[PDB]
């Protein structure tokens, strides 16, 4: 064997609000199981994908600061010739960031 | 909002606002976005010169 | 007597209210 | 007055104090918030 590989991926989200006011912008998927039970019954689920939560504010020279919550999820998924892969078990994988910048 | 941030703020209050500070009340009225004020002569104009200083118009920002 | 007097401070450098972040179970909160 | 009869209240729509009291304790404290209120520095840790 004698392989090789490459792979680009630029992923762009984009959001408008104002001075002193939080905004959310969210792209998810949400899976659904059946947890067969007998009395507190539910449908059990999970999330990822991608969010922003910011709240920008103008300082006195004219910069923009920022109060970040960036979540960036995608679904792993392992080999599919085994009978994992017809059960509740996406192997999720995130990527999280919390900070502040001007 | 600013219906609760004043609210809290002459909340108790036994103070000489110019009676006291503690017998006005602010009832927000949302169906024609206005506050409603009740008090002495001396102090609906008191609030009237603060709700001024907190109502400007805001800048928006696109986060790419 | 003194009268009272209402004051507004904008603030141009921080931000008023608590911030919050989570360590994938838990909720942390500054003051 | 007193210092116990000091209101302060957050108003986050325009990111500021509101503070009622005296004509002097208000200037009192207009002037602790003028020394907590300074720009900060970026650091990158890698």
């Amino acid at each position: 064997l004698e392989e090789k590989k490459q792979a680009t991926v630029v992923s762009r989200p984009v959001l408008l609000t104002q001075e002193n006011v939080p905004a959310i912008f969210d792209n998810n998927r949400t899976f659904y199981t059946k947890l067969i039970g007998e009395r507190n019954v539910a449908l059990e689920h999970v999330t990822y994908g991608t969010m922003i939560r910011v709240l920008p504010r103008f300082s006195a020279d004219g910069q923009i600061e920022m109060s970040l919550d960036i979540e960036d999820g995608n679904d792993k998924t392992p080999q599919s010739d085994t009978t994992t892969s017809v059960d509740a078990l996406p192997e999720v994988g995130r990527t999280l960031i919390s900070t502040i910048a001007r | 909002g600013i219906a609760t941030a004043i609210e809290r703020l002459l909340q108790g209050e036994e103070q000489p606002l110019g009676a006291a500070a503690g017998n006005i009340k602010i009832v927000a009225y949302p169906d024609t976005n206005s506050l409603l004020v009740k008090g002495t002569a001396e102090q609906v104009h008191f609030i009237e010169m603060l709700v001024k200083a907190l109502d400007v118009a805001k800048r928006h920002v696109e986060l790419s | 007597l003194g009268r009272q007097k209402i004051g507004v401070m904008r603030l141009n450098n921080t931000f008023v209210g608590d911030r919050t972040y989570n360590l994938r179970d838990q909720k942390m909160v500054i003051p």
